[PDB]
């Protein structure tokens, strides 16, 4: 397809999909199509702009990791085709906890840009969020940009609004439902694109 | 260079002689190389001291290379990240007087069937180490001493029968520990010390619930929220967090941390 602006940064960057009932299948499909956008947009090709790709419910699943050496076209196929989990529990603790130890842990590519596209639908039960803060603080010292988009009237506004007080650069998008992503994500796109440094077109 | 692809990435300069049915180092490669790819070829033999004209090598990637054996002298000031993972090596090289400056190693999925006394020794700002997938039947003492920074520590999928008491001692930057599918039963008193340890991966094994398992049941208690299951399904990688995935053994998937420990000693 052809987007509305393409752009290549010096970029590392990780979608973390909300795997929540509070999306049904049909509305997950809108939020995978919207991170394939978004890799296209981006021109991910894990050289210059990498990415990551988790679904989490209780746990992480990597579907794709920063150091995989797969060709873009693949990357794609390997986004849109995430499996819909439809679970009770999407707990973002769980996803910024995994983040910061097993994703972001070293910085092997200082001078890129680290972010992190925390997609939220849902709001963790509040037994599971103790140490939710320590691990945004953690991505914080790690230069990690910590970006949550809400979907949807169940979305953890309050811990969005956390997210937001630990760092500047922390900017929150809130969507009423998963057909704004592809009205917000020219904003989103833009955002990133402002943000990093620039990349030779491929 | 008229073999291998050379890329610039940022800072980096990026040669890329995977995949090209080598046998040997080719020549000549640009002096400036920063990251060197030699994956998936068939070296079977490789020596580490004919990487020394590349006095600004940070990264060698040695993955997929039938490795039987690793000559290593001579010394490659700046490297940080050495991946060999996935080869056929036997014994594990010491590469602390070559490679002073390494962070990360990996010798996953090789044959190494033990670990020399002193195997870490010089490798002081190692912060990585991955040996999932070997054959470790145990560990040799001060194996982590001359590694104080480590971070992540992976001994899944071997052979484990038992753990050096003092395996831990001195890391109060470690992370994660791998321990998962081993053939391990107890746990020394101890082993954990007082550090905080986010990911702790301990499924998978054997757990004897005696009374020597009673220190493990408390430590297990007392951290439940930090202790995780790995499962790798197809290529989707899973954590997920399951205090109740160390069971013990010869029973209907009985939780360690709830084994009651009825007529042990107060
Ligand atoms: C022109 As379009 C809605 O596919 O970015
Ligand atoms: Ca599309």
């Amino acid at each position: 397809p052809l987007h509305d602006f393409y752009c290549s940064r010096l970029l590392d960057l990780v979608f973390l999909l909300d795997g929540s009932s509070r999306l049904s299948e049909a509305e997950f499909e809108v939020l995978k199509a919207f991170v394939v956008d978004m890799m296209e947009q981006l021109r991910v090709s894990q050289k210059w702009v990498r990415v990551a790709v988790v679904e989490y419910h209780d746990g992480s699943h990597a579907y794709i990791g920063l150091k995989d050496r797969k060709r873009p076209s693949e990357l794609r196929r390997i986004a849109s085709q995430v499996k819909y989990a439809g679970s009770q529990v999407a707990s973002t603790s769980e996803v910024l906890k995994y983040t910061l130890f097993q994703i972001f842990s070293k910085i092997d590519r200082p001078e890129a840009s680290r972010i992190a596209l925390l997609l939220m639908a849902s709001q963790e039960p509040q037994r599971m969020s103790r140490n939710f803060v320590r691990y945004v603080q953690g991505l914080k010292k790690k230069k990690v940009i910590v970006i949550p988009v809400g979907i949807g009237p169940h979305a953890n506004l309050k811990q969005i609004r956390l997210i937001e007080k630990q760092a500047p650069e922390n900017k929150a998008f809130v969507l009423s439902s998963v057909d704004e992503l592809e009205q917000q994500r020219d904003e989103i796109v833009s955002y990133l694109c402002d943000l990093a440094p620039e990349a030779p077109p491929p | 260079h008229p073999i291998c692809e050379v890329s610039k990435v940022a800072s980096h300069l990026e040669v890329n002689c995977d995949k090209r049915r080598l046998t040997a180092l080719p020549p000549d490669l640009p002096k400036d190389t920063t990251i060197l790819h030699l994956s998936e070829n068939l070296l079977y033999t490789f020596s580490l001291a004919t990487l020394m004209p590349y006095t600004r090598l940070t990264q060698l990637n040695l993955d997929r290379c039938e490795l039987t054996k690793l000559q290593v002298d001579g010394t490659l000031p700046v490297l940080g990240t050495l991946d060999l993972s996935h080869n056929q090596l036997q014994s594990l090289p010491l590469l602390g007087q070559t490679l002073p400056a390494l962070t990360v190693l990996d010798v996953s999925f090789n044959r190494l069937t033990s670990l020399p006394l002193g195997a870490l020794r010089g490798l002081g700002e190692l912060q990585e180490l991955y040996l999932k997938g070997n054959e470790l039947k145990t560990l040799p003492p001060g194996l982590l001493t001359p590694t104080p920074k480590l971070e992540k520590l992976s001994l899944a999928n071997n052979r484990l029968t038992e753990l050096p008491a003092g395996l831990l001692n001195g890391l109060e930057n470690l992370d994660t520990l791998l321990l998962q599918e081993n053939s391990l039963y107890t746990i020394p008193k101890g082993f954990f010390g007082s550090h905080l340890l986010p990911f702790a991966f301990l499924h998978g094994n054997p757990w004897l619930c005696n009374c020597e398992i009673l220190y493990f049941r408390r430590w297990l208690q007392d951290n439940a929220e930090n202790v995780y299951v790995w499962k790798q399904v197809v290529d989707v990688k899973a954590v997920t967090s399951n205090v109740a995935s160390v069971q013990c053994d010869n029973s209907d998937k009985f939780p360690v941390y709830k084994y009651p420990g009825k007529g042990c000693p107060t």
